[PDB]
């Protein structure tokens, strides 16, 4: 009505404190950088790779800021609870790298609502996709016991689907044909230039940083690396392939160039290898082309979900590659697990995501957080002041 | 007078080169040389260098027509300032002895002044910004001496004041200059400036703790309290501004408030909600200084000093959980006031001179001041 | 040593003592090494009342600089309002051109100074007359952000002189001395208005 | 204020050319 | 073609994955591997974006030629260092990698705005290979100590650049370009580049450094003389500019010039003051160059350098070599002075002569070369936004 935000934000952090107060307790400086290398990529990496659009670059970048700072405390708590069962327990850096893993699951799913939401919509998905998402990562971990280190399923999947349901619930007529401020400029593509750079060189530490010492962690880092590496190069060429007159797309190089180390996340502390890794990248970075190029269209205009940012090809498609990589890598036998919870982790990780989404848009669609109108969508003004001069 | 800048060929060139020969030649009298742990110690360092550069040189950017100013400038003071203020913690603590942890606390030294001149930028030119910087870290250095001397505190420790001193000694510099916005870019490269700062301000929490486990509980204190200052500022912004919208501009500085209020207390906090509680009323004091100080000239200058002096007070609540103390620890927050205030009093009196050929008061917050641009008239 | 004296009492605006060097017999046209006379520097540092008498001692009032700046380019640059005023009032040419093209009303823009910006578009100041590089006061403003200058300088567009030709801005406030120094630069009394009166 | 006199318009309503014209010779006929 | 790029990017990665497939096998330096990474990509890619229309190009393609170069650096490093044999891939092997991307970068700084994607994968290829084999003359053969690589990397990248941009000269360009000019907020973007540049420095000097005094002076050295070298840098625009104002040419590039020109001398024992020295002149020289030699390089010798990576990384490299072989006559090393000028001379040689080469053959007009009215502009091969 006016104060729902600030009410509402105020409500939470004192829940918040309330809940460290009643369960949270006080190898820290070996994962520490890899922390660091994580919170940049949450914070600037995703918030200013959401800065494209050139009429909502205050709301992308500090509602990415808003989210991930109460995700982290949600998923933080939410958690620790369900690895204690219910107890008192202490936190470490690995207890601040999930966190920031909750808030990057769920600034993916805003990725897929970027430019049509509110932030008190926001703050009451990041609240409902923290809960979902910690059960479906605890279900993969420890009842079916499946690896995903780089978490192609229960992250980068999670999120793309389950923002995708919101997008479906939340779907607005007016927005299919376009929209006049769903639209990108110069300077916003060189701050989303920011945003996918730092992704890009963070990511081996993304992916590495729950690995157990020794040499799942490094080989981590290699197959992020070389798998990015390759990615680039064959995002860059489809991109060519595809546009008109060969003319590279803006959207392709900030988004499909992180495909790669999407796609790797389940298979990178296994024995891929080297090339394994880099052929893993060059379909990532193919799929994620060909994705943006025809599915967002079709998803868009007659799936009739509308998808900002296209994460569902930066991080679903990859996302379900990565689950399929990690089941071949078992096929393979380079890594132990049985097939069929590799599998089950991937299906349970789209099914939880779908059900979830489906819920919490159910519940964002209220007409009461203040949701911008057809015509006000994709705009800072709504919610920020905006300077008269760019 | 004239409102076209006097020419700086002679003044700024012959001005930093003779500093620069200055510094070497006392490096070259008087500084001096010298394991598992070398990268991991490196690193504090690092992010400190990456959080007085990048961020505080973007934070202050957010001006329509003096982002270059800022950022290089920013560059420039840093610069000068880690070379001082190694000279001057070398001569004020002992020949010196140069190592990772003595460019750290020299870091520390400059992103006092770095923070001091945010309330200046915009009014000042380069050869200002060098008075500020060698004037302010001297005074700095020697209020950490004072107090090593009278409470028989560590020099090195004493660098905790450092918010509070730097606010303040700002405050004043800025009082004392002659009297006088934003854009969407460099509004976005301050959010970035801002983000930096606040994903770092941990490493600026423990720099001075030497023992494992009081770095650990100040970084989760510090990120825990900055999380929670990040959702107050941002959710109580519409309500500190007539048009009921999320001011960036308050957002960039209200980010560090959590910060800012465990800075000094952060290692004695043994609870994370604590911390966070911390936070919060960081975050709403906040709201409240926005609200209420414009009422009553940088205003986010002001609300970080009293956010510093926030910090202060939670300092002394706690101090005696974990009556002389009191007095003590009241007599040195007075101390450490008292000598920024006539610090920057001086300071202002000096910028004021004639020979600093400022900028004329109709053409502050303006790059063409500094810098070339083409297709201008240039010259008499 | 006697005209470097009169151009630093110039600088200064020390009327007295450049008035005492003129009566001993300093030529009023001398200049420094960068060919600004005393007229150059007074109007640089504002000094009205020693544009005022320089004019009134019968200096070249169109006298360029090395860089052929007038006396007006001086003023428009250093943002001197008053002496932007006075220098027009006396029949100075707002639409000089110095060697590099530039204007009064360009170095006026470039500048931030909207005042002038404004008075010198009042008084017939062409915004159209391009630079040899081709820019404009308009393009200049654009580029060094000046807002307010470019939307005074888009509102007004070609509108022209709104103000009254000097000649009888001097006749209405029956000034002797401005109509003098006019009538011995334009020896045409019979100047003609837009409304067709002369002064 | 004590500028306004420097502008054409101004000068041109201060001049007052209405007063140098013959207006008008006015009947107002008493039939209609 | 316009499938020219496409299939050139496709088969290089083909052939990447091949050559990986057949000689490569599988964290205390992992966070300098991450400094030198940022610097990699943000730092020089966001460096050359100060061009008004050509900041997408500048980015881009920085992030493209060295995700090709880090793969095909691992390749030629590896097996030059296992003679043909296969070789596991270490956190230093990724680091060489990211140095020779950078060596790769450095000499595209020179032709920026007038050369294609397509020409800029095929002189990452011949670059690399070229750069691989002088760095393992000056590390085996000679054993010069270039820890830095003022030498290795970056004299001899920007060399290579000078020569690939003097045989790519365009008589049309000579006299300066309407594109070829920078903007207000691009220049704010370049800052973004310089100052990460800046603050990871010392860290591409100590990455590979022996662990223990060598990497802690490495550290050391280069932060001071970063530190003196942005006093000077500052100083030196001010003082050859009209009425002392400052350039942002020179305060985006030769504020970097302290840590190039340590890079030789960053391990050996030349004492704070000596780094500062060497950082002041550094200042000094970069700026006098761009101020000075560009033009001249420009308009008489026919060598259009868009960055100026001449003044940044030639110039600078040069000082840091002879300033390695003073050191050594000063004993500040035990490696030979005679050595540390073979090294100089050999990286000047073989940049100028595979530069040579290399522009040769990117030459041929078979890449999609920009006319020379479409120089600088990113809407040759890119989709570029309506609104800035
Ligand atoms: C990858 C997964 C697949 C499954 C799913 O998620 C993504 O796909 C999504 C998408 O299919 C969604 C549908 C998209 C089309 C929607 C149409 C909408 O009705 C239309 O609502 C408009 C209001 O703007 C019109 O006006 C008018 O009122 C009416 O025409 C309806 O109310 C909900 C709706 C049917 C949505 C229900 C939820 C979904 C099925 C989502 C579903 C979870
Ligand atoms: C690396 C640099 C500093 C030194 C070596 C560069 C030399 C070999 C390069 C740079 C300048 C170049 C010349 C520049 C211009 C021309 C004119 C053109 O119509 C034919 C090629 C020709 C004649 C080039 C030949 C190669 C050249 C001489
Ligand atoms: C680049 C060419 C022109 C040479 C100029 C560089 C000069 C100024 C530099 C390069 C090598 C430097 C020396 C390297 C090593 C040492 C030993 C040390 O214990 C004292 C400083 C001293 C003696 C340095 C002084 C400065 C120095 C001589």
């Amino acid at each position: 009505m006016r104060f729902t935000f600030p009410l509402m934000a105020i409500v939470l952090e004192i829940a918040m404190i309330v809940l460290f107060g009643l369960f949270v307790e006080y190898i820290f400086f070996e994962l520490y950088p890899l922390f660091q290398d994580v919170h940049v990529m949450i914070f600037v990496g995703f918030g200013f790779l959401m800065t494209f659009l050139k009429k909502y670059g205050f709301s992308s970048v500090g509602i990415n800021l808003l989210v991930a700072a109460l995700g982290l405390q949600w998923g933080t708590i939410v958690q620790g609870i369900l690895q204690s069962q219910g107890q008192k327990f202490n936190i470490g850096i690995k207890n601040m790298i999930n966190a920031d893993f909750s808030a990057a699951t769920v600034l993916i799913s805003f990725g897929a609502v970027l430019g049509k939401t509110s932030p008190t919509q926001m703050l009451i998905m990041t609240i409902l996709e923290i809960v979902f998402f910690a059960h479906n990562e605890y279900l993969v971990s420890e009842i079916f016991k499946a690896s995903d280190i780089g978490a192609s399923m229960t992250i980068h999947a999670f999120g793309a689907y389950f923002g995708l349901a919101v997008a479906g619930i939340l779907y607005r007529s007016g927005l299919r044909k376009g929209h006049e401020n769903e639209e990108s400029a110069y300077y916003s593509d060189l701050f989303a230039m920011i945003g996918t750079l730092f992704l890009w060189m963070f990511w081996p530490s993304f992916n590495s940083a729950i690995a157990e010492p020794g040499d799942k962690q490094c080989r981590a880092i290699v197959n992020t690396y070389f798998s990015l590496a390759a990615c680039v190069l064959t995002a860059f060429a489809f991109s060519s392939l595809v546009e008109h007159r060969g003319k590279l797309n803006m959207v392709h190089i900030q988004n499909a160039t992180l495909a790669g180390g999407v796609a790797v996340g389940t298979c990178a502390d296994m024995a891929i290898h080297p090339f394994g890794s880099m052929i893993i990248g060059s379909i990532a970075g193919m799929v994620s082309v060909l994705g943006y190029k025809f599915l967002t269209p079709l998803f868009t205009t007659k799936l009739r979900i509308h998808d900002t940012c296209g994460v569902h090809n930066l991080h679903g498609l990859p996302g379900v590659v990565g689950g399929l990589a990690g089941i071949v890598a078992v096929a393979m036998g380079a890594s132990n697990t049985s097939m069929a919870m590799q599998a089950a982790a991937l299906g349970s990780s789209i099914g939880t995501a779908v059900v979830g989404g489906l819920m919490t848009g159910l519940i964002l669609k209220l007409p009461l957080w203040g949701q911008p109108s057809d015509q006000n969508c994709y705009d800072d003004s709504v919610y920020w002041k905006v300077p008269k001069t760019r | 007078s004239s409102k076209y800048p006097r020419s700086v060929r002679r003044c700024l060139p012959l001005w930093a080169l003779t500093l620069e020969a200055a510094l070497i030649l006392l490096f070259y009298f008087f500084t001096h040389y010298d394991q598992k742990g070398l990268v991991a110690s490196y690193q504090v360092g690092q992010d400190l260098t990456v959080m007085a550069a990048l961020g505080l040189g973007f934070l202050t950017s957010n001006f329509r027509r003096h982002s270059w100013s800022s950022v290089a400038f920013n560059l420039f003071m840093l610069a000068l300032g880690v070379q001082w203020a190694i000279l001057l913690d070398g001569f004020l603590s002992q020949k010196v002895v140069i190592t990772l942890f003595s460019i750290r606390l020299a870091t520390m030294s400059a992103m006092s002044v770095l923070i001091s001149a945010g309330a200046v930028l915009g009014k000042v030119n380069l050869a200002q910004l060098v008075v500020m910087v060698l004037v302010e870290v001297t005074a700095l250095g020697t209020l950490r001496m004072v107090i090593s001397n009278i409470f028989n505190t560590d020099y090195h420790m004493n660098l905790r004041h450092f918010y509070v001193f730097a606010a303040y000694f700002g405050l004043t510099v800025a009082w004392c200059l002659p009297k006088p916005q934003r854009a969407t870019i460099p509004s976005l490269s301050a959010m970035l400036g801002a983000l930096f700062l606040w994903m770092f301000w941990p490493s600026v929490n423990s720099p001075l703790l030497r023992s494992p486990i009081q770095r650990k509980n100040a970084m989760f204190n510090t990120y825990y309290a900055l999380a929670v200052s990040v959702v107050t500022a941002i959710s109580g912004s519409s309500l500190a501004h007539p048009q009921r919208k999320i001011s960036m501009t308050y957002v960039h500085s209200a980010v560090l408030a959590g910060g800012v209020a465990v800075g000094t207390s952060c290692h004695l906090i043994p609870s994370p909600w604590l911390a966070m509680v911390l936070g919060l009323v960081a975050g709403l004091i906040s709201i409240g200084g926005a609200k209420c100080l414009p009422v009553c000239i940088s205003v986010m200058h002001s609300i970080f000093s009293l956010l510093g002096l926030l910090g202060e007070i939670t300092y002394i609540v706690l101090l005696v959980l974990h009556g002389f103390q009191v007095l003590l620890s009241i007599g040195e927050l007075s101390l450490a006031i008292v000598i920024a205030l006539t610090s920057g009093l001086l300071t202002g009196l000096l910028l004021n001179l004639k020979i600093w050929k400022a900028p004329h008061v109709a053409k502050y917050f303006d790059d063409q001041v500094f810098w070339k641009f083409p297709h201008l008239a240039v010259g008499f | 040593d006697a005209a470097t004296s009169f151009l630093r009492a110039a600088r200064s605006g020390n009327l007295d003592k450049a008035l005492d060097h003129l009566r001993n017999g300093v030529d009023i046209n001398t200049c420094n090494q960068n060919g600004l006379n005393g007229l150059h520097l007074a109007s640089k540092e504002g000094h009205v009342k020693m544009v005022v008498e320089l004019l009134h001692k019968e200096i070249i009032l169109e006298t360029t600089t090395k860089k052929g700046n007038t006396a007006l380019h001086i003023a428009a640059l250093a943002g001197q309002d008053e002496v932007v005023r006075e220098l027009v009032n006396y029949g100075a040419n707002v639409n000089a051109q110095s060697q590099k093209g530039f204007t009064p009303l360009y170095m006026a823009a470039q500048e931030n100074h909207l005042e002038v910006v404004k008075f010198l578009l009042e008084n017939g100041a062409n915004q159209n007359v391009a630079t040899e590089d081709g820019f404009t006061p308009l393009a200049v403003a654009l580029q060094q952000g000046h807002e307010n200058v470019v939307a005074h300088l888009i509102n007004y567009g070609t509108k022209g002189k709104v103000r009254l030709p000097a000649l009888h801005i001097a006749a209405r406030n029956d000034d002797t001395r401005t109509a003098a120094v006019l009538l011995q630069n334009d020896p045409n009394p019979d100047v003609l208005s837009k409304t067709g009166f002369t002064p | 204020e004590e500028l306004q006199d420097d502008y054409e318009d101004m000068m041109e309503e201060n001049l007052e050319q209405e007063e140098y014209e013959d207006p008008d010779i006015p009947e107002s006929q008493m039939e209609e």
